[PDB]
RNA sequence: UAUUGGCGAGAGACCGAUAGCGAACAAGUACAGUGAUGGAAAGAUGAAAAGAACUUUGAAAAGAGAGUGAAAAAGUACGUGAAAUUGUUGAAAGGGAAGGGCAUUUGAUCAGACAUGGUGUUUUGUAUUUCACUGGCCAGCAUCAGUUUUGGUGGCAGGAU
RNA sequence: AAGUCAAGGAUGCUGGCAUAAUGGUUAUAUGCCGCCCGUCUUGAAACACGGACCAAGGAGUCUAACGUCUAUGCGAGUGU
RNA sequence: CCUAUACUCUACCGUCAGGGUUGAUAUGAUGCCCUGACGAGUAGGCAGGCGUGGAGGUCAGUGACGAAGCCUAGACCGUA
RNA sequence: UUGGCGGAAAGGCCUUGGGUGCUUGCUGGCGAAUUGCAAUGUCAUUUUGCGUGGGGAUAAAUCAUUUGUAUACGACUUAGA
């Protein structure tokens, strides 16, 4: 034989793992955070934008619109960990938004074989969208130039401190 | 091989200034460049648009001979040959083209970028 | 070295932080009134607080007790040693000699 | 940095797991170390590290001095355990019927002993027999006897027997052991 | 198809290479330690090159293993192989490199028989 | 009984061509010294020379072809053909050295795991199969554990209360 | 109370890629560091000695008589 | 306020010490497992291993479908 | 596009007139989604090459020869349609 053997080979019964001790315990937020604030999108496709706060899902998320009227951000969920609470607050009683879920936006996810060699939206999406931005710009209408506020992008200028700026 | 040769004018050509006149190395040179051509025309080929490819030179096996030097030592005297070679080759025209397929990989927000960038414009 | 006069704070964050008894020539964490039961069970103490009352009170086992303590080790202190040089006394601004009751801020850093 | 107020990492200096390669005496030891692991009885411990015993700590024990030892009081029906060999003696004459265990017999002493009525028994019938060392007797031979001890820590005014090869009159009996010659030592 | 296992991890994937050996050619790479009552190696100075000892060890739970997660093992025939049957999440055949083309292929597809991960599946074959 | 000589044999946990006798070869040879003496180096094409007919360039040696051969990566400078050193090609760097260690960028180059059993037969070769997932790399968030750092705030106790 | 828990060591959810992307090796660049090895010596980078380079060879061996220790066989015997 | 290979905590390697574990099934009791501490090093000592030539045994081992050797900024294992 | 000014390294500054585009000064309408909860999420300028189609101009130097105000050799100084 080229090689002898080994006197005793190790068994190749997995072990189990221990019952490990880890609740999970519900998400605490911030205290900026709560609904009906305008938060600033600071990562993401839609970076920069102004976008009004509904909803705090099950997964940790922050249920968002922009409203997809004023500035084109659908209804959408956003990581807490990435927006900045502006104090400015709008009021969010009259919208139904118990229909949303973390079902309701799913991916529908793509097989391996489909890649993209080169290169479809809701009627339910589009129309939930336009079921509570209408509600919204109802109270909108009510404090000035908040429509253009939300619409307008923000960005850091020379000289803008963020540890001194108030949001 | 140039350190204490003389100087020349006749390396301006060559940017250099030291250059030489190797007869022997240039007659042996030549006779085998003459060969060459030969075999290249009994091969059958253009004659016109042959140039030197390849062409080396190495060391051949030294042949020794003695030096007598003062109070009675004996040194060498030898003589370095060469294995010279070379291959003479036809002009020929440009390579090739076409080079790889370059296959590509996009994530998901690349895709997205681009399809928002082909819908953004015509 | 450095001593002082230490208190029943630092002397109940040192035991409760890093307490470690010698058992047969091993120094094995405390973590359990057991252990202490156990080994010093012949002498009353029962407890990791009843252990820390026989050192702060010099009870007539206070030997026993200290012994079976394992010598404490404390790190670097965390804000600094508060003297630019050490070795002076704590008299001349230096930190060695007896910082009487000044040692308990210098180990509570420590620990 | 530590101050060590020891040596680090020194070994224990006692001997375990036997020098030898004896397959029986490696069976014995592991049957014995169990004993000594489980049995609470200092006699398994004892027989144990007895067994880890290089021969000059192992000297043979004589069927004499197992016969003087059983001649104790309230000793007479004890078993003698010998851990090592017993060699027989013809400086006795009556031998009582004890039972004796050991690692090897001599035959003479094997001889003597089943003569005289008793019995040669290996160390796991002795096992079987007393677990926890039961009326047992351990007996160890003379250490210091050998010939090797009369050299040891051998100087001046020891009287401690110089290495020699030839010995008589005039290998070392000269200046340096007689006042005539010298000194005496 | 390997067996769980912690992540590998090496405390020193280079090579400790013998001081001088990119200075002469009659120096070898293969490790030897200074000796030398001067040497600035031996001495362990600031700058120099690393001295292989046992804190470098790896973890005995990863010790031995290939990045598959098996331990290699030498085989010169099925015979050989066979013994490999019942631990094949644990062990890898590496074909012996004296075993011919007509042999490899008989070891190949017992392999691939018994599910036996072959990590040199390429010696010697023609296409 | 002795026997490092001679003749004839049989052997070896011996050496394997810088070894082993100085000498595996035209070795006590070539050679040196007046002389007594001193005293080397040097084995291997291939199974078989089948050792390259013949054409062409060259004054010729040789080269290029052709051919023999299992192989001329075996051509009487011949088994295998290392290193020092050298040539060509390719790649890279280079302001009074170069080389190295830790770390990463950049360039080049490279191994591994990606099926898995699986409800399932949407099935053809009618029992192969029809299969949605599988597992690997890199991350982000939440709730925790250990160690630690930086803040905010509350309630007490002491002094000449 | 069922049981639960931050109580003798991390689990849950989600995304991208599934390839040289992470990573390994190697060359280069950059930041910092890095004196030439061996030796004798209190002290070597030394203006102390050997070393131009490379292959091969190259230095605590065997024997007689013994000391300690260890292993083995037999044992008042032992050693064919 | 900066930072040492110093101190604290954790992981991993090795050493030493103290322990546990023959029960049936399956292997290795010099094995496996638990706990704690420790780790500089010339001369020197000891231990555990790697490699080379040859000898006994075994793998009814490899091999002209290519052994040994040699080259290889190709890969893997081992602290070496 | 007119007229100036600027030489320290100006290579830029100012100005006339008209054209054209935008204007968030103010009020409106439509669109954005799917990059799926982040992945610089790519938008700058530096050089070179190759194509087109539109202008613009049609040389010298070196070697060799020669000179000797020069010179170890290079170099230098001269000459030669
Ligand atoms: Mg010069
Ligand atoms: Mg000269
Ligand atoms: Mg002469
Ligand atoms: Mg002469
Ligand atoms: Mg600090
Ligand atoms: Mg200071
Ligand atoms: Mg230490
Ligand atoms: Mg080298
Ligand atoms: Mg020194
Ligand atoms: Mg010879
Ligand atoms: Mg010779
Ligand atoms: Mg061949
Ligand atoms: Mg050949
Ligand atoms: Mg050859
Ligand atoms: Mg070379
Ligand atoms: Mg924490
Ligand atoms: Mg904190
Ligand atoms: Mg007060
Ligand atoms: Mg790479
Ligand atoms: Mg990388
Ligand atoms: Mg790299
Ligand atoms: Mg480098
Ligand atoms: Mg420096
Ligand atoms: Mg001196
Ligand atoms: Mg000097
Ligand atoms: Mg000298
Ligand atoms: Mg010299
Ligand atoms: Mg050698
Ligand atoms: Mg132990
Ligand atoms: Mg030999
Ligand atoms: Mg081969
Ligand atoms: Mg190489």
């Amino acid at each position: 034989t080229a090689q002898q053997a080994p006197k005793w080979y190790p068994s190749e019964d997995v072990a189990a793992p221990k019952k490990t001790r880890k609740a999970v315990r519900p998400q605490k937020l911030r205290a900026s955070l709560v609904p009906g604030t305008v938060l600033i999108l600071l990562a993401g496709r839609f970076r920069g934008k102004r976008v009004v706060y509904l909803k705090h899902l099950e997964d940790n998320t922050l249920l968002v619109t922009g409203p997809f009227k004023v500035n084109g951000v659908p209804l959408r969920r956003v990581n807490a960990r990435y927006v900045i609470a502006t104090s400015t607050k709008v009021s969010v009683e009259g919208v139904n938004v118990e229909k949303f879920n973390v079902e309701y936006f799913a991916k529908e996810k793509l097989t391996k074989k489909e890649k993209k060699e080169a290169n479809e939206i809701k009627t339910e999406r589009v129309e939930d969208q336009k079921v509570v931005d209408k509600a919204l710009l109802a109270e909108i209408k009510k404090t000035p130039l908040l429509k253009q506020y939300l619409s307008a992008s923000f960005s850091l200028k020379n000289g803008d401190k963020p540890h001194l700026l108030k949001f | 091989f140039n350190s204490s040769i003389g100087r020349t004018a006749q390396g301006k050509e060559f940017g250099v200034t030291k250059a030489r006149w190797p007869a022997k190395s240039v007659k042996f040179v030549q006779g085998l460049l003459q060969n060459a051509a030969a075999n290249a025309e009994a091969k059958g080929l253009d004659a016109t648009k042959l140039y030197v490819s390849h062409i080396q030179v190495n060391q051949a096996p030294k042949q020794r001979r003695r030096t007598y030097r003062a109070h009675g030592r004996i040194n060498k005297y030898e003589s370095s040959p060469s294995h010279i070679e070379l291959v003479v080759t036809e002009k020929e025209e440009a390579v090739a083209k076409a080079a790889e397929k370059k296959v590509v990989r996009l994530t998901s927000r690349q895709r997205g970028r681009i399809a928002a960038q082909k819908r953004i414009a015509a | 070295v450095a001593y002082g006069y230490p208190s029943y704070s630092t002397i109940r964050q040192l035991v409760y932080k890093r307490g470690f008894g010698k058992i047969n020539k091993q120094r094995v964490p405390l973590s359990d009134n057991a252990i202490i039961e156990a080994n010093l069970g012949k002498y009353g103490i029962l407890s990791i607080d009843d252990l820390i009352h026989e050192i702060i009170t010099v009870g007539p086992h206070f030997k026993q007790a200290n012994n079976f303590l394992w010598p404490f080790k404390l790190s670097n202190p965390s804000g600094g040693w508060g003297v630019p040089r050490k070795f002076k006394h704590f008299i001349q601004g230096g930190s060695f000699g007896n910082r009487e009751e000044f040692i308990n801020k210098l180990v509570k850093s420590m620990n | 940095g530590i101050d060590h107020t020891s040596k680090q990492h020194k070994r224990s200096g006692h001997r375990t797991a036997p020098k030898s390669d004896n397959v029986y005496l490696k069976l014995l030891v592991k049957l014995y170390t169990f004993l000594a692991r489980r049995t609470d009885a200092p006699f398994n411990k004892v027989v144990l590290k007895a067994l880890f015993l290089s021969k000059i700590n192992r000297p043979p024990v004589s069927v004499s001095r197992i016969a003087r030892a059983l001649k104790q009081e309230g000793a007479a029906n004890k078993t003698v355990v010998v851990v090592g060999t017993v060699t027989d003696d013809a400086r006795i004459f009556e031998f009582p019927k004890t039972t004796v265990a050991a690692l090897r017999f001599t035959a003479g002493a094997r001889a003597k002993i089943v003569k005289a009525g008793g019995e040669c028994i290996t160390l796991d019938q002795l096992a079987v027999r007393a677990p926890k060392g039961q009326n047992t007797l351990i007996l160890r031979g003379p250490r210091n006897s050998r010939e090797a001890v009369r050299h040891f820590g051998m100087g001046p005014h020891k009287g401690k027997a110089p290495r020699i090869l030839s010995t008589g009159r005039k290998f070392e009996r000269a200046r340096g052991r007689r006042r005539s010659k010298g000194f005496k030592v | 198809a390997s067996l769980p296992h912690p992540k590998i991890v090496k405390k020193h994937t280079k090579k400790f290479k013998r001081h001088h050996s990119d200075r002469y050619h009659r120096v070898a790479e293969n490790w030897r330690k200074q000796k030398g009552i001067d040497s600035v190696v031996r001495r362990r100075f600031r700058g120099n090159i690393s001295q292989p000892k046992i804190g470098y060890g790896s973890n005995k739970k990863t010790k031995f293993l290939s990045p598959s997660g098996h331990k290699t093992f030498l085989v010169a025939n099925v015979k050989d192989l066979e013994t490999l049957t019942m631990h094949t999440k644990t062990y890898a055949a590496e074909i012996a490199h004296n075993i011919s083309a007509k042999n490899r292929v008989v070891i190949l597809a017992r392999a691939k028989a018994l599910g036996i991960k072959v990590t040199n599946p390429k010696g010697r074959l023609a296409l």
